[PDB]
RNA sequence: UAGUGGCCUACCAUGGUUUCAACGGGUAACGGGGAAUAAGGGUUCGAUUCCGGAGAGGGAGCCUGAGAAACGGCUACCACAUC
């Protein structure tokens, strides 16, 4: 509903940028770099708990109390989560299960700095 | 006499007689009127793909017992809001909502194989990528 | 100021420059469960 | 008119069709051999290589010509739509 500036268009906008984060933003004629948007309340973060599938042809497992760099979607978070089992859940009450199991769906547990739009994580 | 005419000129009877009996047989009734076209989602096709609503509620005329991983979909040749199915079931992970499949009957016009209202076609192939050679592990079961 | 080459400011109606949301400490006294 | 003819036109007559179904309505209706049939009859389909009809997006209209109410011909309207 509260979409008010036209995509489609050329925009030049005045876009306030610190001077603390002047490391890596560069002119990509020949580089790679690019920006996106937030919204409102995204400048608010949350509790998100994740559903994960093991990478296929990826045997080994990992312990799921340890630090794991999550993406949902494309951007880094080194997330601490926890994984609980991704069975159908009526009641929607879950574990606190330490460690993954090899095969099936896992249930992350965990708070990130929140990217609201469900991506394959 | 046996309750008909027989002469032989009473054939303007006859014709005209079996003309309004037609009526109470069944699929002349309704084949006869278009009801099919007028009905019908699939409006007398065999196939139709369309986009996934969303998750389904399970509401119980009998009996498969469980959250039957249902999918609300509506088309796009129409736009018909009907409740579908997956068969070889489970698997509730790999597609998003608004996203394709194709449907097809379950060998009644379906109207019963499981708890769900009007849960009548199966769907055969998401996205354009079947799903029988989809459960043999080469590609992945799709969520709702 | 988004402009184009009509001006719309970042106006007021606007959760302030945060990541945690601010009202949460104040959250922190809900007292559901004192177990 | 190439010609019969209410095809018109001017005066006349009051007729004509029909429950033996007029008229009106619907057709996911282009009509004829084909198809699935297979005891026989019945049933349903026929856009489709052949015959006949119709149209060149929809209605008009006219030229040239033995022949066209023609559209890889023309004029106009209507719907589009290029530099």
């Amino acid at each position: 509903n509260e979409a008010q500036a036209i995509a489609g268009d050329r925009i030049r906008m005045f876009i306030r940028f610190p001077k603390f984060l002047l490391e890596k933003i560069q002119d990509p004629k020949q580089l790679l770099f690019a920006v996106y948007g937030l919204l409102l309340h995204e400048h608010k973060n949350a509790v998100v708990n994740f559903s994960l599938q093991r990478w296929e042809q990826y045997d080994k497992p990992v312990p799921s109390q340890e630090p794991i760099v999550v993406q949902y979607g494309v951007r880094r978070y080194t997330i601490q989560p926890l994984f609980s089992q991704g069975s159908n859940s009526p009641n929607n009450v879950h574990k606190y299960e330490r460690f993954l199991h090899p095969d099936t769906v896992s249930v992350a547990t965990c708070i990130a700095p929140v990217d609201f739009t469900q991506s394959p994580a | 006499g046996k309750g008909k005419p027989r002469g032989l000129n009473s054939a303007r009877k006859l014709r005209v007689h079996r003309r309004n009996n037609r009526w109470a047989e069944n699929n002349y009734k309704k084949r006869l009127l278009g009801t099919a076209f007028k009905s019908s989602p699939f409006g007398g096709s065999s196939h139709a793909k369309g986009i996934v609503l969303e998750k389904l509620g399970i509401e119980s005329k009998q009996p498969n017992s469980a959250i039957r991983k249902c999918v609300r979909v509506q088309l796009i040749k129409n736009g018909k809001k009907v409740t579908a199915f997956v068969p070889n079931d489970g698997c509730l992970n790999f597609v998003d909502e608004n996203d394709e499949v194709l449907l097809a009957g379950f060998g009644r016009k379906g109207k019963a194989k499981g708890d769900i209202p009007g849960v009548r076609f199966k769907v055969v192939k998401v996205s354009g990528v079947s799903l029988l050679a989809l459960w043999k592990e080469k590609k992945e079961k799709p969520r709702s | 100021k988004i402009e184009k080459i009509t001006v719309f400011e970042s106006n007021m109606n606007r959760d302030t420059l945060d990541e945690y949301a601010p009202e949460g400490t104040e959250d922190w006294s809900d007292y559901d469960e004192d177990f």
